[PDB]
């Protein structure tokens, strides 16, 4: 009965998010509330996965309804990461400066890239699951990963690394590094692997998946 | 010679203690030690008013009791509607600096001061329906403290130069002036029949002045530290005080001495404003620890807390019917309570 | 010039002095009677009913 | 009638839109405080200020040039005679008593006579050696240059100069603000000037501005407060720093920090007369720090007392959120304060409160 154990531990990260989501303010706290926003839904998305490796699938079409969401979910939140660290980075590298709309922006690229084909349904073995494991052929992945995952972390690992230098220069006129760790670090460790995995087209690829959705919902402590 | 003088000074300052011993026959409490307790007061926000940019330093009550006038910190006077909300006029100032503000009796004019030394004063209802400067009075040194009303032709100011005076707005220039304070004067009070008022200094002292003959009649020294608001009993024979210190006390005129001492062993910070209520019982009193406190005339006792503003609380007010308590606060936000 | 000063403030001190006085007792009754005679017309005390409050 | 309602809520609406216009406006301005003791030159860097950034920056005026030269050789002449020790010079001596005679009136000698034998005292030897030791009596700061300008005051259509402008003294009553734009952004810095307090109660009112200007004279260090005998004039500026530095209200606010009259300063130190070991006895054992970044014209001696004077600054503020930024300034050369700011700019003290989450 692990499984009770675990489904119950994850049901904890539903909490944590809706604290930071009741006590809801500024420019950049509008921002925030995306990522928190997003990382609830997971729960819902969590329990239908955790259930299916107990054993069900009793929707027909509503197998593939989860993946959508998922993939959506997924994206948004990288986006939004990506979002918030581009905005903080320019306006501490840029001195005196000169949102909602753009929030939507990254969640209108979301929902339809995530979600349009996996509706849409744009080899022998898939033919068996329309008869809920997951089969791309197509290097679907490959615009879905290059566009979620490495396009996120290409445009964080820049503006992160001037903004790191920016404050080692104001002393000469440490907790930074400590900081940057704890922001950076999780992100990698939880993304990268299931990244690499997915590039390699299956216990193992459904293990990463598995391993990685906590870390999305550990970030609400590490943002708030 | 000055030594000579110095000597009959303290021969008469002795004379002045010793008779106001033989005038105390009972403490306060004892003569008011056999009444019924009010029990606890608890009172939420009816409404909350929202609009300032900066902290709010003054406001005013109309005669009414329906519309109102407040000062921010960035150069606004916006008069609201009590009722539903809504905003009546909004007037840009000459300078940024702003300490008071004003509403004479008949609703017709609107005052505000300022550290600019210039008591300019506005006028309300007029032709094409806009708000022009009437005068500016500018006679007059040190940032202004206070302004107040007696009718549609006199206010009353009061600065930091030791010195208040009362004004004529048509002929514009100072009547009267009264000195005597060795320090700044903070607040002041007309009395109920505006034939006297008081005046608290900075240096822990308080007047009790005459505007038709425009002499110092009285003075009580009870106090420890500064004195930052003043207000009148609504009888007009009694003033409370509230100094910086945590204590708040109640002098009275007739038998010239201190009576009643408002104070508790938890409480360290300041006090910004004192205000009584219509049937002169409650003693609210404005704090500087983020909210404010509720005390009693006679038992002298806090009843209830009022809590919400976040910040400290720098202005006061009930209204002439006794109906409803306004508040301000530095986090630009009013509220209503009831 | 000095001694003026405190030639002007000796004189405003002594009459102040001779000012009538009245016992505290006789004070403090006065005050007591006052709060009570206005107890009733005081909406801050006694709760307003729903219907009569301007506010709600 | 529902008519009032609605004119009501479309008056609301209005001023609603126009309280969300403004709004923009005050966000994105930085407020600056000046400071400092009296008749050190805060009101000299607002006005310079507006000529830099500003270009509207006379009749009226050229009257206080007249009163300032009046009343620096008012006080030379004739506080001779209270100097314990003589050095009495017999020239312009039937002017010596008409000097007197109209040091006290509301009205100036406008007619030309004064000005013909003014210029005698001036160049009288009895004079100059009076002016020689000026630290026993009150004297203004721009007696100097204006008494050598007599030449061409005395002439119609005086005009006078941006320069001559700079180096006027009056007397500021109410607040001194002025309004300028630096590229795209804009500032907002105001004097206050009302007069001498020890309590100063309107500290509270300046609890948001970004940063706090000091400024203080370098070169009075041999003078007294106006009120005489009082202590030295460096020493009055030095109490009055820690106060303010140690204050309940301004707990999170940087000082800049500006040391005007270097000038001043450079010709005392060359020409002898008064040392600083005299009245500052922990001098004579002080050592010229190793980080030390000298102008190249600066001779080798006057290096060692400019940064004396930093130090004794600077070790109160390093006692005890807080930062102090030291600078060395001279407020009348106009091409010098537009560089210090904006190399103070530079190191943005917005970029230390934004970096303040992590450093
Ligand atoms: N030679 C010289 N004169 C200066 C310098 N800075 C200021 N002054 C002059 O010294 C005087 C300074 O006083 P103000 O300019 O009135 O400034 P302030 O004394 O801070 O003004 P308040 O204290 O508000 O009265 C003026 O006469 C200035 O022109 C400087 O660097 N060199
Ligand atoms: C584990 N469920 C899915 C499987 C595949 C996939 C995910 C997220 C982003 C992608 O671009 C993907 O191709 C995962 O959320
Ligand atoms: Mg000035």
């Amino acid at each position: 009965g692990m499984g009770i154990v675990m489904s119950l531990i994850v049901l904890a990260i539903v909490f944590g998010n809706v604290l930071v989501i009741t006590a809801i303010q500024t420019v950049t706290n509008y921002f925030i509330t995306s990522l928190a926003c997003a990382d609830l839904v997971m729960g819902l998305a969590v329990v239908p996965f955790g259930a299916a490796h107990i054993l069900w699938t009793f929707g027909n079409f509503w197998c593939e309804f989860w993946t959508s969401i998922d993939v959506l979910c997924v994206t948004a939140s990288i986006e939004t990461l990506c979002v918030i660290a581009v905005d903080r980075y320019f306006a501490i590298t840029s001195p005196f400066k000169y949102a909602r709309v753009i929030i939507l922006m990254v969640w209108i690229v979301s929902g339809l890239t995530s979600f349009l084909p996996i509706q849409m349904h744009w080899h022998q073995e898939a033919i068996n699951c329309y008869a809920c494991d997951f089969f791309t052929n197509q290097a679907y992945a490959i615009a879905s990963s290059i566009v979620s995952f490495y396009v996120p972390l290409v445009i964080m690992v820049f503006v992160y690394s001037r903004v790191f230098q920016e404050a080692k220069r104001q002393l000469q006129k440490h907790k930074a590094l400590k900081t940057l760790g704890i922001i950076m670090g999780t992100f990698t460790l939880c993304w990268l692997p299931f990244f690499i995995v997915n590039i390699v087209h299956k216990e193992v690829y459904i293990l990463l998946n598995w391993i990685g959705y906590v870390n999305s919902g550990f970030n609400p402590l590490i943002y708030c | 010679e000055l030594d000579q003088l110095r000597q009959e000074a303290e021969q008469l300052k002795n004379q002045i203690r010793d008779a106001r011993k033989a005038c105390a026959d009972a403490t306060l409490s004892q003569i008011t030690n056999n009444i019924d307790p009010v029990g606890r007061i608890q009172m939420r926000t009816r409404r909350t008013l929202r609009g300032h940019l900066a902290k709010i330093y003054a406001m005013h009550w109309g005669t009414d009791s329906r519309l109102l006038v407040s000062a921010s910190q960035d150069g606004k006077l916006i008069i609201w509607d009590s009722y539903t909300t809504n905003k009546v006029h909004a007037i840009p100032l000459r300078s940024s600096w702003v300490m008071t503000c004003a509403y004479a009796p008949s609703g017709n004019y609107v005052a505000c001061g300022g550290l600019d030394n210039i008591c300019s004063i506005y006028n309300l209802k007029t032709r094409e329906g806009n708000v022009r400067v009437s005068r500016e009075l500018a006679g007059h040194t040190g940032y202004l403290s206070c302004c107040r009303f007696l009718d549609d032709n006199q206010i009353v100011t009061s600065s930091g130069d030791t010195t208040c005076a009362l004004w004529d707005i048509e002929t514009g220039q100072q009547t009267t002036t009264f000195t005597g304070h060795t320090g700044d004067v903070m607040s002041l009070s007309l009395a109920p029949d505006t034939r006297l008022f008081v005046s608290g200094a900075c240096d822990a002292s308080a007047k009790l002045w005459d505007v038709r003959e425009g002499m110092c009649r009285q003075t009580f020294t009870g106090h420890e530290s500064d004195i930052n608001a003043i207000c009148f009993f609504p009888n007009g024979n009694a003033f409370a005080t509230g100094s910086d210190d945590a204590t708040c006390r109640l002098f009275d005129l007739r038998a010239d001495q201190e009576l009643m001492t408002y104070s508790h062993d938890n409480i360290i910070c300041g006090i910004t404003s004192v205000s009584f209520s219509k049937s002169g019982r409650l003693l609210l009193a404005g704090y500087d620890d983020f909210n404010c406190n509720v005390w009693d005339a006679l038992k002298a006792d806090r009843a209830g807390v009022l809590a919400g503003h976040d910040n400290r609380v720098s202005c006061l007010g009930v209204t002439d019917d006794g109906m409803a308590v306004a508040t301000g606060s530095w986090d630009s936000f009013l509220k209503i309570w009831n | 010039a000095s001694i003026a000063q405190a030639r002007k403030l000796v004189e405003q001190l002594k009459m102040e002095a001779n000012i009538d006085r009245i016992k505290v007792s006789k004070a403090a009754a006065d005050l007591m009677a006052y709060c009570e005679a206005h107890a009733k017309e005081d909406p801050l005390l006694t709760p307003v009913p729903a219907s009569e409050n301007p506010f709600r | 009638q529902r008519n009032e309602e609605k004119a009501q809520r479309e008056a609301n609406k209005k001023i609603e839109k126009q309280l969300q216009k403004d709004k923009q406006v005050y966000r994105a301005t930085h407020r600056l405080l000046l400071l400092g003791a009296g008749e050190s030159g805060k009101s000299t860097i607002v006005k310079q200020m507006r000529i830099l950034h500003v270009n509207g920056f006379k009749a009226t005026k050229v009257q206080d040039i007249k009163n300032n030269l009046k009343e620096a050789i008012e006080t030379i002449v004739a506080a001779m005679s209270n100097l314990v020790p003589p050095v009495e010079l017999p020239e312009n001596q039937f002017r010596v008593d008409y000097i007197l005679s109209v040091m006290n009136v509301p009205d100036f000698d406008f007619p030309p006579e004064f000005y013909e034998h003014a210029k005698a005292l001036w160049e009288d030897e009895g004079v100059r050696a009076c002016y020689e030791r000026s630290n026993e009596y009150q004297l203004i700061d721009c007696a100097q240059y204006f008494l050598d300008k007599i030449d061409v005051i005395k002439q119609a259509d005086y005009v006078p100069s941006d320069q001559d402008l700079l180096r006027c003294r009056v007397l500021t009553s109410g607040i001194f603000e002025t309004k300028f734009q630096v590229d795209k952004v804009n500032f907002h810095m105001f004097d206050v000037g009302g007069q001498r307090d020890e309590r100063r109660k309107w500290i509270q009112c300046f609890n948001d501005v970004t940063a706090i200007i000091f400024v203080v004279a370098s070169s009075s260090y041999n003078m007294v407060i106006r009120e005489d005998n009082q202590t030295n004039r460096l020493q009055e500026a030095l109490n009055l720093f820690k106060s303010i530095w140690n204050n309940r209200w301004l707990r999170t606010i940087s000082v800049i920090l500006f040391l005007n009259k270097q000038d001043l300063l450079a010709e005392k130190v060359l020409a002898g007369k008064s040392k600083i070991e005299d009245y500052f006895p922990e001098f004579a054992r002080y050592t010229t720090p190793e980080d030390a970044t000298p102008e190249p014209g600066e001779d080798p001696r006057v290096t060692r007392a400019k940064y004396f004077i930093r130090d004794e600054f600077l070790r109160i503020s390093t006692a005890s959120r807080h930062y102090c930024y030291p600078h060395f300034t001279c407020a009348v050369d106009t091409e010098n304060i537009r560089r210090v700011f904006n190399d103070c700019r530079d190191i943005i003290q917005r970029m230390h409160l934004r970096q303040y989450e992590l450093l």
